[PDB]
């Protein structure tokens, strides 16, 4: 498998991060009937590259379904044990998926759990029995780590929402949308303020999700967040990962919103599951991040595009960050499936399980 | 002559309907010229009638557009000039005056002439303001420094392009989401080879830990040292205060307004929601409230320095500069 | 050459009949401002220097309102010429009279008396002038469209059209109305000329704005059976070409019925037709001054809001109003000089000048015209219309779709 | 595996195009991109990767695809014996993998059939024939409601390169009322027992090159044009 | 840490020598021997250049039970300067530097050495009326620390209380 090529000139501060282009892909230098990589893995990597699956739990679910299909299509070779052979076989697939798009924390945790489950397979176990048990374990993981873990968080966040509240959300989040919909269904009467940002503009995925539910929702961009915050009662933010030092790694417009919310005495709430907890730490968005396609910053304002041909200018760089890190002092409450714990109890949950 | 009437009406509709002079300097220049033409092409025996008609014109101009404070600033400057000339040809409130202590009905012939000449000097000062801010570039920018700016400002652009001919540093431009005018400034800076970078507003805090100094401009400055800047600037000021990063403001003298932050619900400029949410969304536009404020308020405690044509000052001294430009009786106009 | 315009004030239809038999449609207050004022502001903002207003139905009221307006002042740059005639029957007659009098000398503007828009027709005008320079006499008319959605409240009504335009050169090859049509039929000759790029567009909101040529009036004079613009467009394609221009960052809509009026008013109050906003006072009047506040709250001079009342959403309160206690007014427009009682709940209503409402009323999605009175304990269901000088008795609950005026046969009497 | 290449030749596949067999051009296209095995459905006299020749005793495309139904086990890649092109095959299957499309066809521009491609250029919405239309073109209302912009093409040439799923093959096998899939099944698949019962919606995508050979020979003029312009194709190929 | 991070990256290093024991010069020479673009400065300038520093990385003699630090003198000033500019402060310390004691043993926390290092003996008769103190160590509060790097990985100060409980017994705190 050939390595993916870099596109454009990266920033000096982010020169250690890969920057790819959505237009080009690796499937041009691969077999049409895939042989080295599994066809399901190739489809998943193409969907990750084209941006068809652009979430956090959705990416993990798609990866787990592709892994289930691979295990179902897996056949152990002679003279080899399944425990080592499957682990050695699933490594190039993860390398190709990382080449397509940098993996998320949920995907890393799922890969680690599946590797542990495969390594913990006995030798005397039959092939079909082991494959069926692995599929059942993946199904139970999906059930009790995403589906069952969201209902507990929705039930815990219901007692924190009161009548007449003004909740401010940001971007697109499955857990936040589910919590708001269930709170409106239970009987709570409030209104939501949706904040969005360029170039993904995924906040509209939540806005039209609330109007279809009946919740009165407003829409505005992230530069106008300090104007609407004086009327906001509480801020509900989604988390892509909770680091071992209490910091919150999420969409690039999260730490800024939490900082501006602190200046207005607005409590900041973070919702995340226990399967997204990382044992690693991070103090700034410079050591580990993701550089998306820099051609997405181009916008047509008026008649022409100011960034139509930015490659001609030598000293012109286009930075398109994806993730950012929020310090623990800006987070007031963290809602998980175990209960409402402070932002400093992240290692404890990492130690219990 | 009715030519002045046509000019006044055209200027009023140009301010009220859309954007006329796309630069504060040209706006102040045309305001000063129109006020001079009003002073010349009108009959006033004493200074009282002239002051009254100038006040009425400035009031109707500010009623055409409340956010365009440069017109009101120029009107109040002309009023103050008339006041000094009348006081000089005839013969502020403080504790000394309150312990050791007037109408404009008298008539003078050459007075008008003097006033004209006074306006004249102000005119020339205009074509200095920009460079009078640019010449102080090397005194606030050293080599190998990371600088962040937001939006498109001619003053900050001149500052950076004048500091780059002898130094070399890093410049980051955060484009505003409603009006992405930072791309034009980024291209104009990269055309001079300054190693410019482009980013969004959501990342303003993310890279804030790797910025040594922030340099911005504004639309107008309040009497308490506050700022009426483009939206997203309050977030930048908060991020700079969180990391203790100095924030420099490049603004000339004609951007000082004696008004105080007490005119809420009209401080920000609201435009059509087409910029934030497009019209092709569908049926959801009937139940979603979309607001697109153009300007925002920046408190004085988040500012470190003010660079103007007179030099560098602190916000805690702005109250004096106002007293040296406008009269306390012309604050309400 | 100076840009001219032809403002057809009289709308030759009876969509507002219970309200049309008392006052013309171009004088109905949308946001306490007449629609003809919005049209004149749109014409003056784009650079029109001469306008020909044709009035047939109730021409005296429109004429005096125009003479009392700002565009008829000697200091205005858009000269308004009121040309009233008593035997006008359709837009075709107006265009034939224009051809007879030879009023226009170049590419002029064709709009109706009720067109709310902030479109600046310069790019479209330049394209229409450049296209007419290459060809001898092609491109006789250029229609203005707006990109929209088939689910938008403004683009779901009779005016839903579908066109088959050439993408290389914007030219209308087919035009038809989708009134009660489950499927659309297109002729096969459309793919005879280019056969490379031909697209069917269904996301175009008809703004009823046209940049026409003096040949349009001549064609209307030749074909005497032509009545409206749609007939001309449909008859010219089957036999000169018709081009179009689409805008995506500007607003344009023609009020034709009640729900279109509601959508246009809701867009105007929500600043969708900026800079034409209620707080801007583009009419330059002293009785329409207003102040803008959070959540799009428009407050006039001396509104006298009572204690306990809540303004929750986009509202417009005129001058001389007085509101009682514990009121709930939202998404509604209140005309000047109104008297609201206590515990009144107004939602999506339109109260004109001189409307008096007693305490305990619940009005949702209803129109109350001038001098409308509501007694105590009255509930108005949505889509209820109350014309002028209508006083509904107390302890009476009107059903949905109730239209009551002083005239017997329209829908109901007093 | 992932696909199963099937080439039907129902002679023309033995016509010398550069002193080479005609059917050799698709077979060369099938190789250089995986495909270590191919199925070939030809006549009795047509005899010579690992080709799997099948002899057919009309027998059009559909009843030939359903004739080898017990041999197909995965998604099918149906081509024709008379086809010369330089297309990157991945550009087609990239519409079959990412979007999980039920049908992915390859076409080109011609230097009668109405093809309603949407704005993005990939999704296929309308596909009709001039012979089936009586007087005018009829478009449904929901199709225009979901997709307000439909760009129509008429000077396109079909390459008979179709990537199809397995339930479509099951539909063709269970229903023996469809022949010449290119003229009967593709407009039925674009039109959206039915296929929904066999699915365990229906999406059709089309790829266009506009800058390639993509020439399916069917007459003397096309044959001589392929003969004339195959030289530098071979210079870039061999 | 620095010599292992420099074989694949290139960055700027500044070393502030302590006034009593100028041991920063040795570290500066050892770093410059590997080509890391090292700079030497005094303690008085620690704040002066603090506006141009992205990260501070230090070590310590021991770590208290509440996450506090017993570092070399002048480190509390560095922590205050890093907190003033919101600069992250990283602490490299192994597991054998954790002491269960709490900051309640004042008047003996710092190590006092002979005043010869601060004021020389050859000053004269003024040494009889001048009180000279030379503390070696100083106390650093836990709220001025951002991260702790140890052989087990990266942790926060607010978790140090757990690590102690995983290393020592509550009956052996007084010893």
């Amino acid at each position: 498998v050939p390595t993916r090529k870099d596109y454009g000139s990266k920033v000096s501060l982010f020169s250690h991060l890969p920057q790819y282009s959505r237009q080009n892909s690796l499937t041009q230098f691969m077999s049409i009937p895939s042989s080295v990589i599994h066809p399901a893995m190739v489809r998943l990597g193409l969907q990750y590259s084209q941006g068809l699956v652009s979430g956090s739990n959705a990416r993990c679910i798609a990866l787990l379904r592709a892994l289930q299909q691979v295990i179902q299509d897996y056949t152990t070779p002679p003279n080899e044990e399944l425990s080592r052979d499957l682990v050695n076989k699933l490594k190039p697939y993860m390398s190709f998926l990382t080449q397509c798009r940098p993996l998320s924390a949920s995907m890393h945790n799922a890969i680690k759990f599946l590797n542990k489950e495969i390594t913990s397979v006995g030798s005397s176990k039959r092939e079909e029995e082991a494959k069926s048990e692995l599929r059942a374990a993946i199904d139970r993981y999906v059930q009790e780590k995403i589906v069952l873990a969201a209902q507990a968080i929705s039930r815990f966040a219901y007692q924190k929402i009161s009548n007449g509240d003004v909740i401010l959300v940001y971007g697109c989040s499955s857990l936040v949308s589910r919590i708001l919909q269930e709170a409106w269904t239970e009987g709570r009467r409030f209104r939501v303020v949706v904040v969005d940002s360029r170039p993904w503009l995924e906040g509209r995925h939540t806005l039209r999700s609330l109007v279809h539910a009946g919740v009165p929702a407003s829409y505005l961009l992230i530069p106008a967040a300090s104007y609407v915050l004086p009327e906001v009662s509480k801020v509900l933010l989604g988390a892509h990962a909770l680091l071992a030092n209490g910091s919150v790694m999420s969409r690039v417009g999260t730490a800024q919103l939490a900082l501006v919310a602190r200046a207005h005495n607005v409590p900041v709430l973070v919702c995340c599951e226990t399967y997204k907890f990382c044992e690693r730490v991070q103090t700034d968005a410079f050591v580990s991040n993701e550089l998306d396609d820099p051609d997405d910053l181009q916008c047509k304002r008026g008649e022409h595009v100011a960034l139509a041909n930015w490659q001609n200018h030598a000293s012109l760089r286009l930075l398109n960050l994806v993730y950012d890190v929020t310090p623990p002092e800006l987070v007031d409450l963290v809602i998980t499936e175990l209960g409402m714990i402070p932002c400093s109890s992240v290692p404890v949950v990492l130690r219990v399980k | 002559g009715s030519e002045l009437s046509e000019r006044i009406e055209s200027f009023v509709e140009t301010l009220k309907r859309g954007g006329g002079p796309r630069s504060s300097e040209e706006m102040a220049r045309e305001t000063l010229g129109l006020l001079r033409q009003i002073i010349t092409d009108h009959r006033w025996s004493n200074a009282g009638e002239l002051m009254e008609l100038i006040r009425r014109e400035g009031r109707r101009m500010t009623a055409a557009q409340p956010s365009e404070t440069t017109v009101g600033n120029m009107v109040r400057r002309v009023l103050k000039i008339i006041r000094e000339e009348y006081g000089r040809l005839h013969g502020q409130e403080s504790l000394h005056k309150l312990l050791t202590s007037e109408d404009f009905s008298f008539h003078y012939a050459q007075l008008q002439s003097n006033i004209i000449e006074a306006i004249n000097e102000l005119l020339v000062e205009l074509e200095g303001t920009m460079e009078n801010i640019a010449a102080q570039a090397l005194e606030h920018i050293h080599s190998n420094e990371v600088i962040m700016t937001i939006g498109f400002s001619r003053t900050v652009e001149a500052f950076l392009k004048e500091a780059a001919r002898k130094r070399k540093f890093h410049v980051i431009v955060a484009e505003c989401a409603p009006f992405c005018q930072g791309h034009e400034m980024a291209v104009n800076l990269s055309k001079a080879g300054i190693e410019t970078t482009v980013m969004t507003d959501a990342a303003i805090f993310a890279v804030m830990s790797r910025v040594n100094k922030v340099i911005i401009g504004t639309k107008t400055i309040l009497a308490n040292g506050a700022l009426r800047a483009v939206t997203g600037t309050h977030t930048l000021a908060l991020a700079a205060k969180h990391h203790s990063t100095p924030l420099i403001v490049c603004a000339p003298m004609f951007k000082l307004s004696p008004q105080f932050p007490n005119e809420e619900d009209s401080f920000h400029k609201f435009v059509a929601p087409e910029e934030v949410l497009p019209f092709t969304e569908g049926d959801i536009l009937e139940k979603v409230s979309v607001h697109c404020p153009v300007f925002d308020y920046v408190p004085p405690e988040l500012i470190t320095l003010f660079i103007s044509n007179i030099g560098g000052n602190a916000p805690s001294y702005i109250y004096r500069l106002m007293s040296e430009l406008y009269h306390p009786d012309d604050h309400v106009l | 050459p100076p840009l001219q315009a032809v403002l057809v004030a009289d709308s030759f239809d009876r969509r507002f009949f219970p309200i049309s038999k008392d006052q013309p449609r171009v004088l109905l207050p949308l946001a306490n401002v007449a629609l003809i004022d919005y049209t004149l502001e749109f014409l003056t903002a784009t650079g029109v220097q001469e306008t020909f207003v044709f009035c047939c139905w109730k021409a005296a009221q429109i004429k005096e309102h125009l003479l009392k307006s700002k565009w008829c002042r000697p200091t205005s740059l858009n000269v308004v010429r009121i040309i009233t005639s008593e035997l006008y029957r359709s837009l075709g007659d107006v265009l034939r009279d224009v051809d007879a009098k030879a009023l226009v000398r170049s590419d002029f503007l064709l709009v109706y008396g009720d067109v709310i828009s902030n479109i600046n027709i310069t790019r479209a005008l330049e394209e229409h002038r450049l296209r007419r320079k290459l060809e001898k006499n092609v491109s006789v008319m250029t229609m203005i469209f707006k990109e929209s959605s088939p689910s938008h409240p403004t683009r779901c009504h009779e005016d839903n059209v579908v066109v088959a335009v050439d993408s290389t050169t914007n030219r209308v090859l087919h035009f038809q109305k989708t009134q009660g049509l489950r499927r659309f039929a297109f002729p096969l000759s459309l793919f005879q000329g280019s056969s490379d790029g031909v697209e069917v567009r269904y996301d175009l909101l008809d703004c009823h704005i046209s940049i026409c040529s003096p040949q349009v009036a001549q064609l209307f004079t030749d074909n005497f059976d032509y009545q409206t613009r749609d007939d001309f467009v449909r008859g010219l394609l089957v036999n000169n070409q018709i081009h179009m221009h689409v805008t995506a960052k500007e607003y344009g809509a023609r009020v034709s019925n009640l729900h279109m009026y509601s959508a246009v008013c809701a867009d105007v109050i929500r600043r969708w037709v900026y800079p034409l906003t209620p707080e801007a006072n583009f009419t330059d009047s002293t009785t329409q001054s207003c102040t803008h506040s959070r959540h799009n709250i428009y407050r006039g001079p001396e509104v006298s809001l009572g204690h306990g009342s809540i303004l929750e959403e986009n509202v417009l309160l005129g001058s001389g109003t007085v509101i009682g206690s514990n009121c709930f007014i939202t998404n509604s427009v209140i005309g000047p000089g109104c008297h609201i009682g206590d515990n009144v709940v107004l939602d999506q209503t339109y109260l004109w000048q001189g409307v008096r409402v007693a305490a305990g009323a619940q009005i949702h999605q209803s129109l109350l015209c001038d001098n409308a009175e509501v007694k105590e304990r009255v509930t108005l269901k949505p889509r209820s219309v109350l014309t002028s000088q209508v006083v509904v008795g107390p302890n009476i609950t009107l059903p949905e779709g109730s239209v009551i005026s002083l005239h017997p046969p329209d829908a109901e009497e007093d | 595996m992932e696909f199963q290449a099937v080439v039907m030749a129902v002679p023309k596949p033995l016509l010398p195009v550069g002193n080479k067999p005609l059917i050799w051009y698709p077979l060369n296209l099938l190789e250089r991109v995986g495909f270590e095995e191919v199925i070939v459905v030809t006549t009795r006299d047509v005899q010579k990767m690992k080709p799997d020749i099948v002899c057919i005793p009309d027998m059009g495309t559909a009843d030939s695809l359903r004739y080898i139904y017990p041999k197909l086990k995965t998604d099918v890649l149906v081509l024709s014996c008379d086809l010369i092109t330089d297309v990157a095959l991945h550009e087609v299957v990239d519409l079959f993998r990412a979007y999980d499309a039920s049908l992915a066809m390859l076409m080109r521009k011609g230097q009668r059939d109405f093809i309603g491609v949407d704005s993005t250029g990939k999704r296929l919405l309308f596909m009709a024939n001039e012979a089936d239309l009586d007087e005018e073109l009829v478009i449904k209302g929901s199709i225009l409601q979901k997709h307000p912009r439909i760009r129509f093409h008429t000077g396109l040439v079909d390459a008979h390169l179709y990537c199809l799923k397995k339930y479509i093959v099951d539909f063709l096998m269970e229903n023996g009322s469809i022949t010449s899939i290119r003229s009967e099944l593709i407009p039925y698949l674009v039109r959206k027992l039915d296929i929904y019962s066999f699915i365990k919606q229906v999406r059709c995508y089309v790829h266009i090159m506009k800058e390639g050979l993509c020439s399916r020979v069917s007459t003397l003029g096309l044959y001589m044009e392929a003969n004339r312009q195959v030289p530098k194709l071979l210079s870039a190929l061999c």
